[PDB]
RNA sequence: UUGACCUCAAAUCAGGUAGGAGUACCCGCUGAACUUAAGCAUAUCAAUAAGCGGAGGAAAAGAAACCAACCGGGAUUGCCUUAGUAACGGCGAGUGAAGCGGCAAAAGCUCAAAUUUGAAAUCUGGUACCUUCGGUGCCCGAGUUGUAAUUUGGAGAGGG
RNA sequence: GUUCUUUGUAAAGUGCCUUCGAAGAGUCGAGUUGUUUGGGAAUGCAGCUCUAAGUGGGUGGUAAAUUCCAUCUAAAGCUAA
RNA sequence: UUGACAUUGUGAAGAGUUUC
């Protein structure tokens, strides 16, 4: 999020299946504000594997 | 009951008070305890003199706006004015406050003088073990006493400006009375035109 | 102590000194201040008037020391001087040199006008004086300093 | 502030070398740091509004403003917060009128 | 961090999205048992600022209470005394429901020490909270400094005695003139100032 | 088909813990009446006794969303005094504090909210060994839906 | 009081310029009900209803409106005598 | 027992801008 506010972000990915969903919901608007390319995705588990972790959320 | 001419009483003893009565027969034993506590603390203290420095203070409201009192702490302002910091000071036998913002220059000066005096007046052992190895005092209530200021001279010449101080009082009273009125009134004629 | 008390002297006199007829029973005429309008009205009036009532204005959270104004008179005014120096100033009696008198440090908050003082000119440091006090000082040649 | 040296009056008190201390930042609890203004102004648009806000702005393009003040007074129990919320609603409806 | 955005969203409890979320979550918790361990918090920011740290030892339990006045447990209004103690219906319990809830989970699980609790959701019928616990037997706790004060036997059942936030609040602890009664202990004050103290050389 | 994840379960699973007692003092909760008022219902007794929960060797409270309005003081607790006062009240009976000042004793401080981002740097456990209230390695695991380092507003961070 | 290592290329503190400077919400606050208080147009507490803000907020012991001032900085927390 | 407030959502049809 700090990287986004700093516009360091080239691309953002956000898994849909979160709970508490309030952890995540605003992020699209933020990326719109900072003009960041962002996307909603599926499988935060897959993201975890992409991190060498269980679950990533982003 | 009521009986002959006597002043009227209000004695608050209707409330099972007998169960809750404290007597001080230990008035003496606790004095012993306290002397022993102080002495023993001192004995273990490594001569740090059993009380930390505390500052000189302008003594709140009117009844006691005259007096001068020992407060809690020395205002970091005055500390670094003396040329050091709060943390090192607390390691030293000093007591520091962050409240009590300095607003009075002479008190600023007085406390910094105390602190410089104390700094020059004490002797610190090295961080290593060996030192001059002792001599104890237990004051710092006293060796830096807290006196009132001089506040005047013994006698002076007369400088009669011929005025009536009494009348000055009545005038100040009437001013404090009529600030709001005359203010609103000048405002009224001012906004009147136009 | 006990032994001086009359109950040692009543021993034998049945009805220790409270009588046989009007005997010493528990709480007749009620307790404390019961009956101040009904059957003790005559002690309330006559020796305690004004007890019953409201009067005047209230003042919530009255803090005394707003009204700390201890009081002094010209009549004394001088004991403030240390006696050793007193006669010296008194004999001097100079406008070029008069003693300074801080009532406030002495523990006073207002000065009043009782008494007659010498014709010495005297310097005062005092808040809150009376017209007559200031007057008599000025007639003595002294002055006053209002202070805070 | 500027004392007179008098035991009574408007500026009663000891004429003294009045210093000034350093400022505590605890006085600045009401700060509005950039981060926070951003977060708040964003969360507003994510959240939209609440029904009493909605009713109030309708009241503001109705019914004058005074009535909306009375209403917000009923809802919050003050007049200060009422005035402030009213000003806020004017700020918002200004955006809606003129983007 | 994003916890700030999260806070500021939380503090708008009437937005449509929260209305929706509230409905889902309250229905869920209502279907659940009255007390249930939660896998993790619903307001992680809130737990974090009240001292939660996601690590081996900390726990959340979620809780329900039944949300009303406290009707006097008296048979048929038979209070047996004067008219002033004749009320039953309109009586209020001085501890908060949060306090009750904390107490009930601490009773459910006594190996743990409470830390805090917080509102999540409610309705007319119930109130819901999320409550924070520690296993002070846990080596992680005992070896981290920063919390191990709670391992002390003194902080046993600190909800039962009125030492949490809500505890210290309902117990009248705060500085100032509006707390003169019950600031440093109600019973202590009353005892102090209904005691007669008598010295040897009587003053 | 295979492999994850989230959630919830089970196990005489490995290891741990709570219960009850006591209860002078302590923190709470609940909570009367006799009584006093010369009656009595408010009020008082009483924010007590009884009833219930939970601790310690002391507790609790405590570093100010303070006291104040002075020239201002400066965590808390207790003693003296404030004061039987301001105030409360069928303004009847009665009840009734707090600041200031003196003394005792003294001590300050941590979390959240911040990108480690040129590198989870954090932690439980298991296991071998050891100088064992613990420590090194290895492994498993937790964890980014955030453990570590920094900072706590008295300030403080970033850079120079 | 002796006696060993040597932390270390790592920790702290210190000055002046600059950018800034995050600060706890079903809470605060209000209304009402009940209770309690010395607390009096409402001392605190709790229930219900309403429910905020960031040059703001709390208080300043007479309710309301207006303008100033002053003092603290809550809604998280530890702490011996 | 009766009224209001909340739980309590989405909309329609009809009666005195409203609000039955």
């Amino acid at each position: 999020v700090a990287l986004i506010e700093n516009k360091k972000a080239k691309l953002v990915l956000i898994a849909n299946d979160v709970d508490p969903i309030e952890l995540v919901v605003f992020l699209p608007a933020l990326c719109k504000k900072m003009g960041v390319p962002y996307a909603i995705v599926k499988g935060k588990a897959r993201l975890g594997t992409l991190v060498n972790q269980k679950t990533s959320a982003v | 009951a009521i009986s002959k001419n006597l002043p009227i009483l209000k004695n608050h003893f209707r409330k099972h008070w007998q169960e809750r009565v404290k007597v001080h027969f230990d008035q003496a034993g606790k004095k012993v305890s306290r002397r022993n506590a102080r002495a023993t603390r001192a004995a273990k203290i490594a001569p740090r003199p059993l009380d930390l420095l505390r500052p000189v203070v302008r003594a709140p409201t009117v009844k006691y706006n005259r007096k001068v009192r020992a407060g809690r702490g020395f205002t970091l302002a005055e500390v670094k004015a003396a040329g050091l910091t709060a943390a090192y000071a607390r390691t030293i036998g000093i007591a520091v406050d962050h409240r009590r913002q300095n607003r009075n220059q002479e008190i600023f000066d007085a406390n910094v003088q105390r602190l410089k005096e104390y700094q020059s007046k004490i002797i610190v052992f090295p961080r290593n073990g060996k030192a001059p190895e002792a001599e104890q005092v237990l004051s710092a209530a006293a060796t830096f006493p807290i006196a009132q200021p001089a506040t005047d001279v013994e006698a002076r010449a007369v400088q009669d400006n011929g005025e009536s101080a009494f009348r000055t009082l009545r005038l100040a009273r009437s001013e404090k009375k009529f600030r709001g009125i005359r203010e609103k009134r000048a405002r009224e004629k001012a906004e009147a035109e136009a | 102590p006990s032994r001086f008390t009359k109950t040692r002297k009543h021993r034998g006199h049945v009805s220790a000194g409270k009588g046989r007829i009007g005997k010493h029973r528990k709480h007749p005429g009620g307790r404390g201040m019961a009956g101040g309008q009904h059957h003790h009205r005559i002690n309330m009036d006559k020796y305690h008037p004004g007890y019953f009532g409201k009067v005047g204005m209230r003042y919530f959270h009255k803090q005394q020391a707003h009204f700390w104004k201890p009081v002094l008179n010209l009549d004394k005014l001088w004991t403030l001087i240390p006696e050793d120096k007193r006669d010296q100033y008194l004999k001097s009696a100079s406008k070029e040199t008069a003693p300074v008198i801080d009532t406030l440090a002495a523990g006073y908050g207002k000065i009043l006008g009782k008494g007659r003082i010498p014709n010495v000119p005297v310097i005062v440091k005092a808040r809150f004086v009376s017209k007559l006090a200031e007057e008599k000082i000025r007639a003595a040649g002294g002055v006053v300093e209002l202070i805070a | 502030t500027v004392k007179t040296g008098i035991a009574i009056g408007l500026n009663k008190g000891k004429k003294v070398t009045s210093m000034t201390p350093a400022p505590k930042i605890s006085y600045k609890k009401g700060a509005a740091s950039n981060r926070t203004k951003f977060v708040r102004s964003l969360v507003r648009e994510i959240a939209g509004l609440s029904p009493y806000e909605r009713r109030l702005i309708d009241l503001i393009r109705n019914s004058g403003e005074k009535r909306a003040r009375k209403v917000a007074k009923k809802r919050l129990g003050s007049f200060t917060r009422a005035k402030a919320k009213v000003e806020e609603m004017n700020n918002i409806i200004a955006a809606s009128r003129r983007h | 961090g994003a916890y700030k955005y999260l806070e500021e969203l939380q503090r708008k409890k009437q937005s449509d999205v929260l209305r929706f979320l509230q409905r889902v979550r309250v229905w869920e918790y209502r279907q659940k048992n009255v007390i249930h361990r939660a896998a993790r918090p619903t307001r992680p920011d809130k737990a974090r600022r009240l001292g939660y740290k996601a690590k081996q030892g900390f726990v959340i339990y979620r809780v329900r209470v039944r949300r009303g006045n406290r009707k006097r447990p008296v048979p048929k209004g038979a209070t047996y005394g004067k008219p002033t103690n004749q009320g039953v219906n309109e009586l209020k319990y001085q501890r908060s429901l949060r306090a009750t809830a904390e107490e009930r989970v601490g009773r459910r699980a006594a190996n743990l020490r409470v830390l805090n609790s917080y509102w999540v959701n409610q309705d007319s019928t119930y109130k819901y909270f999320e409550v924070i616990l520690v296993d002070p037997q846990h080596k992680a706790i005992r070896r981290d400094a920063r919390y191990n004060w709670i391992c002390d036997p003194v902080h046993k059942h600190r909800e039962a005695r009125g030492l949490t936030a809500t505890g210290k609040k309902s117990r009248g602890i705060n500085k100032g003139h509006k707390f003169n009664n019950t600031k440093a202990g109600r019973r202590k004050t009353w005892k102090r100032q209904n005691t007669l103290s008598l010295w040897r050389y009587r003053k």
